[PDB]
RNA sequence: AUCCUUAUGCACGGGAAAUACGCAUAUCAGUGAGGAUUCGUCCGAGAUUGUGUUUUUGCUGGUUGAAAUUAUAAA
C-alpha cells in the first residue's frame, strides 16, 4: 500500500507541480495537505526547511547502516532516516485507541491512586518524569547501592499509582494482612507498594 | 526471515535480562521500540509468518511477568491490562 | 527575560511572543512598585499630554548610571517608586526639601550629590518602614532580610491559610 | 562526573504531530483575544496563522 | 584556632547585588553602594599604599 | 633581596657569611617556625593582651579560645 | 563504508565481468535507473539479466535457455564427478518456507544452480572475498520449480 | 580462597572475632570445606574482602569441624554466610525468605559488596532488618 | 614462612592467567622450572575449559534457553577477547606469509577497475580544496552526523562530553577546523589507535570501534565529503546498495 | 681537581657571568641544553657560543664539541659544575653542553656578545 | 585500594559565583527540568530522532509553544556548554600551530 | 636621574579550569624523557610506577523548619 500509494502520490505532486508552473507559481504547500503524511520519501520531505542543506548528506543510507560500527548502543531504525523520508509510521492512532479500548481515560484512572491526589478533574497536572529524577540524584557521591536504590525508586511510585489494582482478590489471592495502624490490607508483600 | 526473527527474539531477551535494576518503564519503552522496530519495517511481513506472531506473543507475555515479578515475588492470577497497555502519560507503561 | 509584574499577562505575552521564541516570560513574586510610574511627575505630565498613542522614552535612571552601579540605580529606583506608592505626596515633598536642588529639563528626579542622594534614600526608607508600621501595626525591629523583603517586594510574604497551617501541625504531630 | 547534557544539545525539530487537547487551549486563548473585542485586525490574522 | 582576625566578604560592584552578611545591601542601596565602592577603593589604595 | 636563589649552602656556614652583610639571623627562624607549620603556636595556645579599652591599667589578663575572646 | 562499496564494486565488476556490468549500468553519459536496461536485446544478451548489491549480499540473476543450462551443468559435472548425486543434499533451501513450495531440488536443477554458483566463484579471486556455498543460496526456476 | 581468606579453628575464636570487630562489619561464612557452592562464595568474598576491608571483614567456618553454630539456622546448614556488628546478627530481607543468613551464591562481585556495604549502612544506622538493593528470588 | 610463599604464588597464578586472557606471554624469569611448567599446564586446563564454557553459553543464548543475567555478560567479556585473539592471530599469521592476493590476482582486478573506470570516463575526486564550494555545508552535515548519538541522551560521560565539545568547536570556528581537516588529509599519516568494544546482538556479536573524537572529525567530513562527490560524479554503478 | 682536557675552563667570574648569560638566554628560549642539542646547533651556524661541563665524566663525550667549535669558529668554554649549569639552563638534572644561539633581535643581545668575547680572550 | 566506610557527610553547604558555575555543569539545568515535567494527560511531545525516536521533549516545549513550534528560550545556558579538556584544548592548539604552519 | 626587556617575588584588577591538581626514602631521565618527518631530517623535557583528594578544601549569611520557649517579688 505504502509503495503504491507513494507512486500514486508522488504523480500527484508532480501533477501540482506542473500546474504551478503553468500558473507561475511556488507550490503550495496548504494544497498538499491530504496527500502530506504518504509517499516514499514523504511529501513531509519536500517541504521541510533544512531541504538544501541535506541535498549533500549523501551516501546518508549507507552511512546509517555503518553506524553498527561506530555508535554502540543499537539502532533499532538503521533503515530509515526521519530527515530524508519522513516519519515512516504513524502510531499517535494507536495511543488514543487504547485508551478507548480501556473505557476512556476515566476508567483507567478509576484503576489507578489518581483520585486519592484528590484533583477536580485532570486538566492542569503534570508527572515529574521517573528518568529525570534518576538524572537528577545521580550527580552526587554515591555508592553504587545507592544508586541502586534510586534507579529502583521509579518503580516506588509506579507501583503506588498502580497500587489499587495490584492489591485486591482478583490480582493476587492469599492472605489479607493490615499494613501496621492503618486500614490498609496488603494482599501480598509488594514491597515497593 | 528466520534470522531476523531469532534477532528480535534475542533483542527481547535482551531487553529482559538487565532489567533487575532497570524501571518497569523504561524496559516497556525498550520493548515497544523493538517491536516498533520489527512491526515497520517489515509490515507485510509479519501477519504471514506465524513462528514470528509466535514469538510476539511470548515475548510481550515475558515482558508484562518481568513487571509482574518486580511487584511481587508471588505471580498475581492476572493484572487488568490497564497497567500495561495505558500509556505512560496516564501513569501506565504504554506497552503497544 | 521579558519580567512581568502581573500575574497574568503572561498567557497572551507568550501568544503574542512565539515569534521570539529566545524570549523567557516570567511572573513574579515580587509587587513591583513601577504601578508608581503615575507617582512620578514628568511622566504623568506626558501621559495627560497625549491626544494619540504614544510611544515615549526616559533614561529613568536620569544622572545616575554614570555615578552607581546598575544594580544600584535599580535598587534606587525600586525604593522611590516603592515610597510614591506608599504615599507619593510625602515622596514628592522628601524629592523637593531642598528647592536649591532643582529638577532639570530631561529627568525626572532632582539631579542630587552622593551624600544628599544617600541622605534622600535613607529618607525615602524610613518612610516606607514608618507607613508600613502605621498600616499593618507592627514594631519597626523585625529582621534585616524581612526588611529587604518588605523594600523589594512587599510581597505575599510567607502566609500559609489556616487550612495549610493546619495540614503543617497534623504532619508534625 | 557523568556530566549534564549541554543544555543546547537538546532535540529541536520534526517533532510529533501536535496534539487536539494541546491545539484546543491555544485555540480558546485565540477565541478570548479576538472575542475580548477585536484587535481590530490582527487578532484574526493571528488566528489565521495559528 | 584562633579568632585572632576575622574574614569578611569580599565585595565588588559585580558582587555588590548578591551580598547580604553585611547588612542594608536593598535597605539603603546608596550607602551600600558607598560601602562596596569604599572597600573597593581600601582595597586598591592598600595596594597603592603598600608599593609605596 | 636575593633573586637568583641568593647562595648555596656546603655546611650552611658560607649561606651564614653570605648573610652576616645583612645581619638579622635569628629573629626570622622565631617567625618561620610559626608558619612553617603552625606546631610552635599549637603549643603556645595549649596568652596575648592589647592596649584594650578600660585597661585601667590595674586590669592585666586576656586570653583567646575559638568560641569566644575569653577576658580574665 | 564508502572504502567497503568501492571495494565491492570491484567484485561486482568480477562477477559480472566488464561488458555485462557496462551493460548494466548502460552509458556514462545516461546511466540507467536500477534493474532497466536501454534495450529488451541488451537485456536479453548475457545471463545476468538483474543483478544487484547490498554490501556483502550480492544478487546476480540469471537466465538460460535450456540448452545453455544444460551445457553449464555437464560443465560442471565434468569438474566435479558427481557419480553419487550427493547434491541434493549437501545443498541449501529456505528452511523457512513449506515443504511444498521451496526450491524442490529436482536433480537436474539442483546441478544447474551448483554450476551457476561455481562459475560464479571461479569468476572472482579467494584472497578478496571467500565466497562459500554454505552461504550461497541459489533458487533456480524452471519447468519444475 | 583458601590463602586470602583469614579461617577460624572453634566456636569461641569465631564469637571472639564476632566480638571484638567494634568499627568493622564482619561477614562470618559458615560452610563445608570441600563443597562447590561454599568453594565460590569463598572465592568471591576473596575479591570482596579486599575491596570492602575498610568498612567489613570476611572470615570462614569449617561447619562439620566448628559444630558450636546450629543454633543460628536450626540445622539446615547448606553452605551459608551471615553478617555481624557490634555483636548483634543482621537480618538482609532478599526475597528468599531467609532474613537471617544468605544461604545461595550471588556471582556479581560488584553486587555482593553493594549488599555488604548496605548491611554495615544499616548497622551504623542501628537498623537490625535491612531491605537488600537486590531481589534474589532465584537462588533458593 | 610458607603462607606467604602460597600467598605469592596464587598472584603469579591469577597473573599467567590474566596476560593469556590479554593475549601476552608469561615469560616470568626468576620462577622455578616445575613450579613454571605446573603453571603453563593449570593455564592450558582452564583454556580448554574456557574457551568450550564460553562456546557453549553462547549456543544456549542463540537457542533462548536459561542463563544467569551475569554469566552472559561474562561470556560476551570472554567471548569478545577470544575474538580479539583469533583476529590479532590472523593478523599475525597474514604478516608471517604476505599478503594473501599474489601479484597476478592483482593485475587481474586492479585492471579490471581501471577499465572499468575508462568505460565510466571518471573525474577522478580531487582533494578538498583550500576554498572548497560546497564545504561548509559539508562539514555541518558530518557534525551534524558525530552530534546525533547525543541528541538524546541527558547525561554525557567524559569522552561524549569531549567529542560534544570538539563538534562545538568546529561548528563555532568552522575556518579553523576545515584547515585542521585539510592538514590531517594531507600528512597525519598516524593516530592515536583505536579501542574496540564489542556489541551485543546476541545471536552474533561485535565490533565497536571507538576512534579519538578529535581524528572522528576529519573521518566524518571525509566520509561527507567521498560520499558527495562519488554521487556527483557517479562513481557508483546503479546496482550498488 | 677538574679535568686538563676541559680547556678552556672559565674562572670563578667569567664562569658566573657565563651562567647567568645561559639563564637569560633559557628564559628568552635563545638556549639548547645538551651534547647533541650543542651540536645541531654548531651544525646549523645558531650557535653563537658554546658552554660545556669540566666536571663531565667521562669527559670524552663533549671532547668532540671543542673540535667541532674550533672548525666552526665558535668560541667555547667548559664551566666547572654540571650540576650549576643545569640549574642556570633550568633543569634539576645535571647538563653538560650547551649552546647559546644567536637572534639579532635579543634583548640580550650585547651581555651575549660580552660574554662570547670574554670567551674568546680565553682561547689562544 | 578498599572502598571508604560508607558514613553519609553532608559538609558541603558551598556557594559563590566562582563554585557556581563550576557545579553549574554538573545541575540539571531548568529546561531539562522543565523536560523531565510531562504533561499529565496529553501525548506528550517527542522528538524522533532517527538513531532512536524514543525521546520525549517533555514539558520543555510551553502548551501554545508546542502546538505551534520550537523554542530557543529553552536553549538557554552558557554554564555547561560542553567546553574541553585540558589535553584536549592543548591538542587542538597544537594542531591549529600545524596548520598555520603549513600555511606560511 | 628618565624609559624599556627578561625572570622572579608580592599584590590590585580581569578572566578560564578544577577530568584537575598534588605528593612520593620509588624506577629512569639534556651522558636524551617524550615526541614530530615532506624521510633529508626536526622539536627537545618529562616519562614510568605508586598513590591522595578529585559532581570538589576552608569559611560566612539567610530563610526556614526543628516546635522555635520569656527573669523576681513586696503589699
Amino acid at each position: 500500500n505504502e509503495f503504491l500509494d507513494s507512486q500514486r502520490v508522488w504523480a500527484e505532486y508532480a501533477t501540482k507541480r506542473q500546474e504551478a508552473i503553468q500558473q507561475n507559481r511556488r507550490l503550495a504547500f496548504e494544497e498538499l495537505e491530504g496527500s502530506w503524511d504518504r509517499g516514499i520519501p514523504r511529501i513531509s520531505t519536500l517541504f521541510q526547511r533544512d531541504r538544501h542543506t541535506l541535498a549533500y548528506d549523501r551516501g546518508h543510507r549507507i552511512r546509517r547502516e555503518f553506524k553498527q560500527y561506530s555508535l554502540e548502543r543499537n539502532s533499532p531504525f538503521w533503515w530509515t532516516n526521519s530527515h530524508h523520508d519522513g516519519k515512516l509510521w504513524n502510531l499517535n492512532a494507536y495511543r488514543t485507541d487504547v485508551i478507548q479500548a480501556l473505557g476512556g481515560i476515566e476508567t483507567i484512572l478509576e484503576h489507578t491512586l489518581f483520585k486519592g491526589t484528590g484533583f477536580n478533574s485532570w486538566e492542569g497536572l503534570f508527572w515529574e518524569k521517573a528518568s529525570g529524577f534518576e538524572d537528577s540524584m545521580q550527580f552526587k557521591k554515591l555508592t553504587h547501592a545507592q544508586r541502586t536504590g534510586l534507579s529502583q525508586i521509579p518503580n516506588r511510585r509506579f507501583t503506588l499509582w498502580w497500587s489499587p489494582t495490584i492489591n485486591r482478590a482478583n490480582v493476587y489471592v492469599g492472605f489479607l494482612v493490615q499494613l501496621d495502624l492503618t486500614g490498609i490490607f496488603l494482599h501480598g508483600k509488594i514491597p515497593t507498594l | 526471515s528466520e534470522e531476523e526473527i531469532k534477532k528480535f527474539d534475542s533483542r527481547i531477551r535482551g531487553i529482559l535480562m538487565a532489567s533487575g535494576s532497570t524501571t518497569f518503564t523504561k524496559v516497556a519503552a525498550k520493548w515497544n521500540t523493538s517491536l516498533i522496530s520489527l512491526f515497520t519495517y517489515f509490515r507485510e511481513a509479519i501477519v504471514a509468518t506465524e513462528p514470528l506472531l509466535d514469538i510476539l506473543v511470548k515475548g510481550e507475555t515475558r515482558i508484562q511477568n518481568r513487571v509482574k515479578l518486580g511487584l511481587n515475588s508471588k505471580m498475581p492470577t492476572r493484572f487488568p491490562p490497564a497497567v500495561f497497555y495505558t500509556p505512560k502519560e496516564l501513569g501506565g507503561l504504554g506497552m503497544i | 527575560q521579558i519580567i512581568v509584574t502581573r500575574k497574568a499577562m503572561l498567557d497572551p505575552l507568550e501568544v503574542h511572543m512565539l515569534d521570539f521564541p529566545n524570549i523567557a516570560i516570567r511572573p513574579t513574586e515580587l509587587r513591583l512598585p513601577f504601578s508608581a510610574a503615575m507617582s512620578i511627575d514628568k511622566l504623568s505630565d506626558v501621559v495627560m499630554k497625549a491626544t494619540e498613542p504614544q510611544m515615549v522614552l526616559f533614561n529613568i535612571y536620569d544622572d545616575w548610571l554614570d555615578r552607581i552601579s546598575s544594580y544600584t540605580a535599580f535598587s534606587r529606583l525600586t525604593l522611590l517608586l516603592r515610597a510614591l506608592k506608599t504615599n507619593e505626596e510625602s515622596a514628592k515633598m522628601i524629592l523637593l526639601s531642598d528647592p536649591t536642588i532643582t529638577i532639570k529639563s530631561y529627568h525626572l528626579w532632582p539631579s542630587f550629590t552622593d551624600e544628599q542622594w544617600i541622605t534622600i534614600e535613607s529618607q525615602m526608607r524610613d518612610l516606607i518602614l514608618t507607613e508600613y508600621g502605621r498600616k499593618y501595626n507592627v514594631n519597626i525591629s523585625a529582621l534585616t532580610q524581612t526588611e529587604i523583603k518588605d523594600i523589594i517586594l512587599g510581597q505575599n510574604i510567607k502566609a500559609p491559610s489556616v487550612k495549610r497551617q493546619k495540614m503543617a501541625e497534623l504532619e508534625a504531630a | 562526573l557523568s556530566y549534564l547534557k549541554d543544555l543546547e544539545n537538546d532535540r529541536v525539530n520534526s517533532l510529533s504531530d501536535a496534539t487536539l487537547e494541546d491545539l484546543q487551549k491555544m485555540r480558546t486563548i485565540l477565541k478570548s483575544y479576538r472575542k475580548a473585542d477585536p484587535t481590530n485586525p490582527q487578532g484574526w490574522i493571528a488566528s489565521a496563522r495559528l | 584556632l584562633g579568632l585572632l582576625p576575622k574574614p569578611e566578604p569580599k565585595v565588588k560592584l559585580s558582587n555588590m547585588m548578591s551580598v547580604f552578611e553585611n547588612d542594608q545591601n536593598i535597605t539603603d542601596p546608596t550607602a551600600w553602594e558607598k560601602v562596596v565602592k569604599d572597600q573597593v577603593d581600601l582595597r586598591k589604595r592598600k595596594h597603592l599604599e603598600e608599593n609605596e | 633581596q636575593y633573586k637568583f636563589r641568593e647562595t648555596t649552602h656546603s655546611k650552611r656556614e658560607l649561606d651564614s657569611g653570605d648573610d652576616q652583610p645583612q645581619s638579622s639571623e635569628a629573629k626570622r627562624t622565631k617567625f618561620s617556625n610559626p608558619a612553617i607549620p603552625p606546631v610552635i603556636d599549637l603549643e603556645k595556645i595549649k596568652k596575648l593582651m592589647t592596649v584594650t579599652k578600660v585597661s585601667l591599667p590595674e586590669g592585666s589578663f586576656k586570653r583567646v579560645k575559638p568560641q569566644y575572646d575569653e577576658i580574665h | 563504508s564508502f572504502i567497503f562499496q568501492y571495494y565491492g564494486l570491484v567484485i561486482d565488476l568480477l562477477l559480472l565481468g566488464q561488458e555485462r556490468a557496462t551493460d548494466l549500468a548502460g552509458p556514462a553519459n545516461n546511466p540507467n535507473e536500477f534493474m532497466q536496461f536501454k534495450s529488451k536485446e541488451v537485456e536479453k544478451a548475457h545471463p545476468i539479466r538483474l543483478y544487484t548489491r547490498y554490501l556483502d549480499r550480492i544478487y546476480m540473476l540469471f537466465h538460460f535457455e535450456e540448452d545453455e543450462g544444460e551445457e553449464l551443468t555437464d560443465e560442471y559435472l565434468a569438474e566435479n564427478p558427481d557419480p553419487n548425486f550427493e547434491n541434493s543434499i549437501g545443498y541449501n533451501n529456505r528452511k523457512c518456507w513449506p515443504k511444498d513450495s521451496r526450491m524442490r531440488l529436482i536433480r537436474q536443477d539442483v546441478n544447474l544452480g551448483r554450476a551457476v554458483f561455481w562459475e560464479i566463484q571461479s569468476r572472482v579471486p579467494t584472497s578478496l572475498t571467500s565466497i562459500k556455498w554454505e552461504n550461497a543460496f541459489v533458487s533456480v526456476y524452471s519447468k519444475n520449480n | 580462597a583458601s590463602v586470602l581468606l583469614p579461617q577460624l579453628r572453634t566456636g569461641w575464636h569465631v564469637d571472639q572475632a564476632i566480638v571484638t570487630e567494634t568499627k568493622r562489619l564482619v561477614v562470618i561464612r559458615f560452610g563445608r570445606k570441600n563443597d562447590r557452592q561454599c568453594m565460590i562464595m569463598d572465592e568471591l568474598l576473596s575479591s570482596i574482602a579486599e575491596r570492602v576491608r575498610n568498612f567489613a571483614v570476611i572470615y570462614l567456618c569449617d561447619i562439620d569441624e566448628v559444630s558450636d553454630f546450629d543454633e543460628m539456622y536450626e540445622l539446615t546448614d547448606p553452605m551459608t554466610v551471615m553478617f555481624f556488628y557490634h555483636n548483634k546478627h543482621m537480618m538482609c530481607d532478599f526475597g528468599t525468605g531467609n532474613n537471617n543468613k544468605l544461604n545461595f551464591i550471588v556471582d556479581d562481585k560488584q553486587e555482593m559488596i553493594d549488599i555488604l556495604e548496605t548491611i554495615f549502612r544499616g548497622a551504623r544506622k542501628n537498623k537490625g532488618l535491612v531491605v537488600s538493593p537486590y531481589d534474589y528470588n532465584h537462588k533458593r | 614462612i610458607r603462607q606467604k610463599k602460597a600467598r605469592t604464588i596464587l598472584q603469579h597464578l591469577s597473573e599467567a592467567w590474566r596476560c593469556w586472557k590479554a593475549n601476552i606471554p608469561w615469560d616470568v624469569p626468576g620462577m622455578p622450572a616445575p613450579i613454571k611448567k605446573i603453571i603453563e599446564r593449570y593455564i592450558k586446563s582452564k583454556a580448554d575449559a574456557w574457551v568450550s564454557a564460553a562456546h557453549y553459553n553462547r549456543e544456549r543464548i542463540k537457542r533462548g534457553a536459561h542463563v544467569e543475567k551475569t554469566m552472559v555478560k561474562k561470556n560476551l567479556g570472554r567471548l569478545t577477547r577470544l575474538w580479539i585473539k583469533n583476529e590479532q592471530e590472523r593478523q599475525r599469521q597474514i604478516q608471517k606469509n604476505g599478503p594473501e592476493i599474489t601479484p597476478e590476482e592483482a593485475t587481474t582486478i586492479f585492471s579490471v577497475m581501471v577499465e572499468w573506470l575508462e568505460s565510466r570516463s571518471f573525474s577522478p575526486i580531487p582533494f578538498p580544496p583550500l576554498t572548497y564550494k560546497n564545504d561548509t555545508k559539508i562539514l555541518v552535515l558530518a557534525l551534524e552526523d558525530l552530534k546525533d548519538v547525543y541528541a538524546s541522551k541527558v547525561r554525557l560521560n567524559a569522552s561524549e562530553r569531549e567529542e560534544l565539545a570538539l563538534i562545538e568547536e568546529a561548528y563555532d570556528n568552522p575556518h579553523d577546523t576545515l584547515n585542521r581537516i585539510k592538514k590531517y588529509l594531507l600528512t597525519q599519516r598516524v593516530f592515536k589507535p583505536v579501542d574496540i568494544t564489542m556489541m551485543e546482538n546476541y545471536q552474533n556479536i561485535s565490533p565497536v570501534y571507538s576512534v579519538d573524537p578529535l581524528e572522528k572529525i576529519t573521518d566524518a567530513y571525509l566520509d561527507q565529503y567521498l560520499w558527495y562527490e562519488a554521487d556527483q560524479r557517479k562513481l557508483f554503478p546503479n546496482w550498488i546498495k | 681537581a677538574p679535568n686538563p682536557k676541559a680547556f678552556p675552563l672559565a674562572d670563578a667570574a667569567l664562569t658566573q657571568q657565563i651562567l647567568d648569560v645561559v639563564q637569560q638566554a633559557a628564559n628568552l628560549r635563545q638556549l639548547k641544553k645538551g651534547a647533541n642539542e650543542a651540536t645541531k646547533t654548531l651544525n646549523r651556524g645558531i650557535s653563537e657560543f658554546i658552554i660545556m661541563a669540566a666536571d663531565c665524566e667521562p669527559i670524552e663525550i663533549l671532547l668532540h664539541l671543542p673540535l667541532l667549535c674550533e672548525d666552526k669558529n665558535v668560541p667555547y668554554v667548559f664551566v666547572p659544575s654540571r650540576v650549576a649549569l643545569g640549574r642556570a639552563c633550568g633543569v634539576s638534572r645535571p647538563v653538560i653542553a650547551a649552546s647559546i644561539t644567536t637572534n639579532d633581535a635579543s634583548a640580550i643581545k650585547t651581555q651575549i656578545y660580552a660574554v662570547k668575547d670574554k670567551i674568546e680572550t680565553l682561547l689562544i | 585500594k578498599a572502598l571508604p566506610i560508607p558514613e553519609d557527610q553532608p559538609k558541603k553547604k558551598r556557594a559563590g559565583r566562582k563554585f557556581r558555575k563550576y557545579k553549574e555543569k554538573f545541575r540539571l539545568s531548568h529546561v531539562r527540568q522543565l523536560q523531565n515535567r510531562m504533561e499529565f494527560g496529553k501525548q506528550e511531545q517527542t522528538v524522533l530522532d532517527s538513531y532512536g525516536e524514543e525521546v520525549g521533549l517533555g514539558m520543555s516545549n510551553t502548551s501554545l509553544q508546542q502546538a505551534v513550534g520550537a523554542t530557543s528560550g529553552s536553549r538557554r545556558s552558557a554554564g555547561n556548554q560542553a567546553k574541553l579538556t585540558k589535553v584536549m584544548k592543548h591538542r587542538i592548539s597544537e594542531a591549529n600551530q600545524q596548520a598555520d604552519e603549513f600555511l606560511i
